[PDB]
């Protein structure tokens, strides 16, 4: 559904490769 | 056509036999490895 | 100076092992006596390279080689890493280990401390079977 | 081995940041110079400078590149007698190469190798004494040749 | 948000659909378009004057198979096909006879009317050299007199 | 559409139509291949590194060995030419390599009885046959029997 | 004599068939023997293609399979490939690409550097006193290095 990547998807702009 | 026999012939038993002692002095004696396949090629 | 012999030999070592894949590259295996007569070249020239690698193993030990500023480090760092690698292949070194665990003496001994009588009964036998040699021949 | 990204990006790479590394490399000794200025602050050029009063072990620098091939030079000083050279690739510690064991390595594989083929081309020979070692339409063109012409 | 599209259908397929080796590590429709090639030779072929040995044939499934009766155990039959068409006179030609056959057709059909010639003259041949190897076992056999 | 129909046609006629719509010294040669290729490249890399390991000392006498990627990279008059004290004879005095050197060539020894002994048995065999050969020849040949001649030929009439 | 003034014939400006410039090749007693081994070599091919429509003992049988080629009028060719094979010390032409790359880097004449190859000597004196062109056109150091390096380049066979 488009509400768990409403508020999932913004996670994933502020992730550097783990190390 | 004997005397080829006698020299080929008397070549392979000088060479199995002095070769055969060549082998088992060098048996007994990545230096391992040489060895070893001396020995095998022997 | 020994090195400069090295790359030769070993030059021809790749020639001789490149001789034999073009043997061994057809349908029919071609005659027997080229097969071995480039066989006994190949073992020729291991045995000539570690000849001269025995006799100078104490000259290389004592120099270090890495490259100077004078290299094209910036684009290719991995090459110049495997172009110095002392690490060996981890079949030489894990059938190594295999080997010194299938020889007959470990380190269970060491702690009994226990070799060089071995290796003086070794000795002696070899006294012995040469003389047997001796006298076989005779 | 030996890997410590955390003190690369709180320092950064230079001479200095490097000696304070290798000073945490499990290679340095209580010996050196540089624990004797670490001992006189308690009581780039000029670290060398500094370092010609003390007597001991040093860690010079050799080459300089930017950023990654530099030489680590260990020496002695009496006049000044080497001991080793460390060389740092990519945050990396190596070893001297003692030029001669590696030359031992390649070889033993090559070695092996050859052992491989020399058993393999042994299980395919057959022994004859007389005959010695074994290993286990035209008519119809000249009819289109005559035909065609 | 299409990465999140992504990890819902259970992984990322932009990096294999933009990766060549982790790519590499990662029925009736195509009938029909073997259909659609007949309909493009059988106009030029029946604009064009078909010789009168050769006006039976069967229109087989992507090909034009033509038959006609000879000897060998066999039948002088044929199967073409081909690809151009905007030249009326000549028309280049792909056949098979039903290595050195098949570069031989394939040679002397990239130059429609001369193949029959050259077969023509081939089966002419194979039944001279029917004679032929038909004598020389009439010489070698039941010749009494060779008078 | 005229990359699909051959490698589809080496993939996988009527009668398809209707049946769709109703729904030994090979390897030893690759074997060869394979051990003699991967001597061929620990061969290169060896030479590969014996030459560039020159290229610290030459008067590019021994850059000469190398390919037309490793002249490009290295530079004469480079690298270094340091000294360290030596490490063989402190290994030496050790006698940690013994051990190795008998293990070594006690299996020198093992694997050469066990080829003499598959050659024992080869050889065997092929001396029964041949000496059956033999005593069947002996019926066929004195003075009386002819025979004439790689094979033996008989002539009748 | 042997003061660089040879004859006519034997100048170091020579003139080949074609027509161009080329200097004379001189030969020392090591690659004049794989050069005259090798050509009977494929003159032995050139005789069985239109037939269509240790050391000392493949030596002579090698000579005899090319004397039954040759009309047997040269057998002094034979005599002298026993005569170079006895004072032979060199093998396999790769070896004999870097005796020249040795001799070709003193930048000497080619009669020079063929009594340089074709003479066995051991210190620098020898070779100045047995070529009597060499005795300050070349340092005799290097003389001897040479000497060294062909030493290692020599192996009983």
């Amino acid at each position: 559904n488009s509400t768990e990547l409403l508020d999932y998807a913004t996670k994933l702009s502020k992730f550097i490769w783990p190390a | 056509s004997n005397q080829a026999l006698y020299e080929k012939l008397e070549q392979t038993r000088t060479i199995l036999s002095v070769k055969l002692a060549e082998l088992i002095n060098m048996t007994t004696i990545a230096v391992a490895t040489t060895s070893v396949m001396m020995v095998n090629n022997q | 100076q020994a090195l400069d012999a090295v790359r030769m030999r070993l030059a021809q070592l790749t020639h001789s092992l490149r001789r034999i894949r073009d043997e061994m590259s057809k349908a029919e295996l071609p005659q027997w006596y080229t097969l071995q007569s480039q066989l006994n070249v190949t073992l020729s020239q291991l045995v000539s390279v570690t000849s001269t690698l025995q006799h100078f193993q104490e000259t290389l030990d004592s120099t270090v080689v890495y490259p100077l500023p004078k290299f094209p480090t910036t684009s290719h760092e991995s090459l110049v890493t495997t172009l110095l690698r002392k690490k060996n292949i981890p079949e030489v070194d894990e059938w190594m280990k295999y080997v010194r665990e299938t020889s007959g003496v470990t380190t269970a001994l060491l702690k009994d401390e226990e070799i060089e009588k071995l290796l003086q009964q070794d000795r002696e036998i070899t006294n012995w079977a040469r003389t047997t040699f001796r006298n076989e021949y005779g | 081995q030996w890997k410590s990204p955390e003190w690369i990006q709180v320092f950064g790479l230079r001479t200095e940041n490097v000696l304070d590394y290798f000073a945490e490399s499990p290679f340095f000794d209580k010996t050196s110079n540089n624990q004797v200025i670490k001992m006189q602050r308690q009581f780039y050029m000029q670290l060398e400078e500094e370092l010609m009063k003390l007597d001991g072990t040093e860690y010079v620098l050799s080459s300089v590149r930017e950023p990654d091939f530099w030489v680590i030079r260990k020496q002695r000083r009496t006049e000044i007698i080497p001991l080793q050279d460390y060389y740092i690739i990519g945050a990396n510690i190596y070893q001297s190469p003692t030029i001669f064991k590696i030359v031992q390595s390649r070889l033993m594989s090559t070695s092996y190798h050859l052992n491989s083929t020399l058993e393999s081309l042994y299980d395919l020979i057959e022994f004859q004494p007389s005959q010695g070692v074994h290993y286990k339409t035209e008519m119809l063109d000249k009819l289109m040749v005559t035909s065609i012409r | 948000l299409v990465t999140a599209l992504e990890v819902l259908s259970l992984g990322r397929p932009n990096l294999p659909t933009h990766n060549f080796k982790l790519s590499g590590v990662s029925i009736g429709l195509i009938l029909q378009r073997l259909k659609d090639l007949n309909l493009t030779v059988s106009i030029k072929i029946a604009l064009m004057n078909i010789p009168k040995p050769l006006n039976s044939y069967h229109i087989k499934n992507g090909r034009i198979y033509f038959t006609v009766p000879n000897e060998f155990e066999i039948q002088l039959s044929t199967v073409n096909r081909q690809s151009p068409l905007f030249f009326v006179d000549l028309k280049l030609l792909f056949n098979t006879e039903a290595p050195r056959l098949e570069k031989l057709i394939n040679e002397i059909l990239l130059k429609l009317l001369s193949l029959y010639n050259f077969l023509h003259k081939y089966v002419l041949t194979l039944q001279l050299y029917m004679v032929h190897r038909e004598f020389l076992k009439l010489a070698n056999g039941g010749k009494f007199s060779k008078s | 559409l005229e990359q699909l129909i051959p490698i589809i046609l080496r993939q996988r006629e009527k009668e398809l139509q209707n049946e769709i719509k109703q729904l030994q010294f090979v390897k030893r040669r690759r074997d060869m291949l394979e051990h003699i290729n991967l001597a061929m490249n620990e061969s290169s890399l060896a030479l590969e590194f014996v030459s560039l390991l020159l290229s610290s000392v030459k008067e590019s006498t021994g850059m000469s060995s190398m390919s037309p990627f490793l002249r490009k990279v290295v530079k004469p008059s480079s690298l270094n030419s340091d000294k360290i004290p030596y490490v063989a004879p402190t290994k030496k005095e050790y006698i940690e390599l013994d051990i190795l050197n008998k293990g070594w060539k006690l299996q020198s020894l093992n694997e050469s009885k066990d080829l003499l002994r598959a050659s024992f048995n080869k050889l065997s065999s092929i001396l029964q046959n041949e000496h059956d050969y033999w005593n069947k020849i002996m019926q066929s040949i004195s003075n009386k029997d002819v025979i004439f001649k790689k094979l033996l030929a008989i002539k009748y009439g | 004599a042997a003061t660089l003034q040879l004859g006519q014939e034997f100048q170091l400006k020579q003139i080949n068939h074609q027509g161009e410039e080329e200097e004379l090749i001189a030969l020392n007693l090591s690659e004049a023997r794989l050069v005259i081994k090798e050509a009977l070599v494929e003159r032995r091919r050139a005789f069985k293609r239109s037939q269509k429509k240790t050391r000392e003992k493949e030596l002579e049988s090698i000579d005899v399979l090319l004397e039954q080629t040759t009309g047997g009028n040269n057998k002094d060719l034979k005599n002298t490939m026993q005569y170079l094979t006895n004072f032979s010390r060199f093998r396999d032409q790769e070896t004999v690409g870097a005796v020249i790359q040795l001799l070709k880097s003193t930048g000497l004449h080619p009669f020079e550097v063929a009594q340089l190859g074709s003479l066995a000597c051991d210190t620098a004196d020898e070779a100045k006193t047995l070529i009597p062109s060499l005795n300050n056109k070349i340092s005799d150091d290097e003389l001897e290095r040479i000497l060294k390096e062909l030493s290692n380049l020599e192996t009983l066979y």
